[PDB]
């Protein structure tokens, strides 16, 4: 369960983000498929290389859900419901591949915002992404 | 683990910078701080209550020097970490009995200390390097339960 | 997410378990317990071995935790709060840990109820176990 | 990995008396039913759209006896299970990409299936020891990671 703590510490980081979110979600996943190969399977109608506009347009979509995981923290469950639906359902995205995501979300914070990646707010941004992960991770039947 | 020489070279040259008084017990504080079952193997270092209290606590920093110490051995040695961490495997293993998914928790951590000490430096391509690394790490570590 | 098919199934295949619980709770951490060593390090306090009154008497509370979950499928995170609380606190008991002995629990009831661990009822119980293991793991801080 | 003479004694028995026609595909299609992202890899494989389904699934069935052969051939090296599962290893890795997360999985899963199978007989000692095999198995699948 996330904490009053972490729900602050989390809005707090992500406000600092800013117009860099679609930017910084294209970076963890560049970061996610050289690191971690197997992810990139899900994306063969995606050209992966540096700076392809695929990847641009993609990290951009990433970033407006987890947004909006954010503005509707209390509520997570519901406002992800469409995209643990496409997740499970249709893409079948193994769970562990989650991890993977969210380790590069935390790597390019990390990268980018030093002053706002504390340990106290880094356990509340791993929380919120377990957190993620695990409505993403709901739906398999 | 097979590295190529440009990640090799990205690695190697990365290390050097690195602040090796620090970063081992910036990584461990970490650990304990974002998975705090971790805390459980190290009840003799005292004052763990707080993020500020971990971080501060002499015991960590220095117990986390050790660390990347093994890291650092381990540098030296890709190819073949299992000799290198063969003692610390017998350590970690038969006499501690940590669950291994730690070893690999630790060494994602140390990945995102490195990221926070390094930005924009430590890029997509230094960083799938540093996976490279710290999973062959974890993997010999493990050796003993295999 | 348990489907009313899943709830159906776990609510019938614990209803064959009956008055077994106890023992097979028992048996479960006992199959834990070797073929995984590394969680022995949580019961210094208990004997191990076979026929250990510690390790049936903890079998049998095990059970009643996972009777309750049953019973109370729908409002698992209340009912299991107390539980939570004390696994991930007090006992900081490792999460890799919860899939370990529910992949036991699986086994214990495979080797115990024949006609009733079918692939969907299998299908259920894996979803049910891990929703438990899900809130015990829910209290971190 | 190291089974003791006990462990390979209760192991090997078993073994002999595994219809290995059968328990190869109720193990790969049980992996399908509970793990359903597995079903990426097997879209040639037709309908899988129920639990009857996939058992009853002729390729399910005659994949799974293909699965269980190479389980039968780790029990016979367990002492070059690396070498064994070479060329498979290269094949899931290399050219599949399965996490390897789903070898360990598909164990656990045979693991249910012989306590389906065997009930009281699968003792708690018996588990055990296939524990240490299916763990040994996927780690040497695994190796192309690695
Ligand atoms: C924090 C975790 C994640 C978030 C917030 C997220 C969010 C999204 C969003 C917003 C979309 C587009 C939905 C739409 O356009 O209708 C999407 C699509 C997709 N996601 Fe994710 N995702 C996550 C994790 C993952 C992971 C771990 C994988 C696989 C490794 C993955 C694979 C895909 C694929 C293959 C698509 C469809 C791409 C396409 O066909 O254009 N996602 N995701
Ligand atoms: C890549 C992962 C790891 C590396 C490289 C590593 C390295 C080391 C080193 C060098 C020592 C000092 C040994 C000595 O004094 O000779 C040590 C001790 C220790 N490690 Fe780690 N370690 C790792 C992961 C872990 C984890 C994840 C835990 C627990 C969650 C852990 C628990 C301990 C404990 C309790 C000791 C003290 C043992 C003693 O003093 O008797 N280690 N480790
Ligand atoms: C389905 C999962 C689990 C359930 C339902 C469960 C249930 C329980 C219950 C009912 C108790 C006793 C509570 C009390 O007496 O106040 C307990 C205690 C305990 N549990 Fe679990 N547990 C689960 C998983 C685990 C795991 C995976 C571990 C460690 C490997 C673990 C370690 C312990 C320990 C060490 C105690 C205290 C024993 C003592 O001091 O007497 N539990 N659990
Ligand atoms: C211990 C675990 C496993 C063992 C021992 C195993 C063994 C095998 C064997 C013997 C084959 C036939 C290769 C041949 O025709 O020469 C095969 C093929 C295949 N395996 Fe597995 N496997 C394992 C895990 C998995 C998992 C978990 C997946 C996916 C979730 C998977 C996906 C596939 C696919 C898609 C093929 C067909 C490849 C082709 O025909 O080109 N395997 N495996």
């Amino acid at each position: 369960v996330l904490s009053p703590a972490d729900k602050t510490n989390v809005k707090a980081a992500w406000g600092k983000v800013g117009a860099h979110a679609g930017e910084y979600g294209a970076e963890a996943l560049e970061r996610m498929f050289l690191s971690f190969p197997t992810t990139k399977t899900y994306f063969p109608h995606f050209d992966l290389s540096h700076g392809s506009a695929q990847v641009k347009g993609h990290g951009k979509k990433v970033a407006d859900a987890l947004t909006n995981a954010v503005a509707h923290v209390d509520d997570m469950p519901n406002a992800l419901s469409a995209l643990s639906d496409l997740h499970a359902h249709k893409l079948r995205v193994d769970p562990v591949n989650f991890k993977l995501l969210s380790h590069c979300l935390l790597v390019t914070l990390a990268a980018h915002l030093p002053a706002e990646f504390t340990p106290a707010v880094h356990a509340s941004l791993d929380k919120f992404l377990a957190s993620v992960s695990t409505v993403l991770t709901s739906k398999y039947r | 683990v097979h590295l190529t020489p440009k990640e090799k070279s990205a690695v190697t040259a990365l290390w050097g910078k690195v602040n090796v008084d620090e970063v081992g017990g910036e990584a461990l504080g970490r650990l304990l701080v974002v998975y705090p079952w971790t805390q459980r193997f190290f009840e003799s270092f005292g004052d763990l209550s707080t993020p500020d209290a971990v971080m501060g606590n002499p015991k960590v920093k220095a117990h986390g020097k050790k660390v990347l110490g093994a890291f650092s051995d381990g540098l030296a040695h890709l190819d073949n970490l299992k000799g290198t961490f063969a003692t610390l495997s017998e350590l970690h293993c038969d006499k501690l009995h940590v669950d291994p998914e730690n070893f690999r928790l630790l060494g994602n951590v140390l990945v995102c200390v490195l990221a926070h000490h390094f930005g924009k430096e430590f890029t997509p391509p230094v960083q799938a390097a540093y996976q490279k690394v710290v999973a062959g790490v974890a993997n010999a570590l493990a050796h003993k339960y295999h």
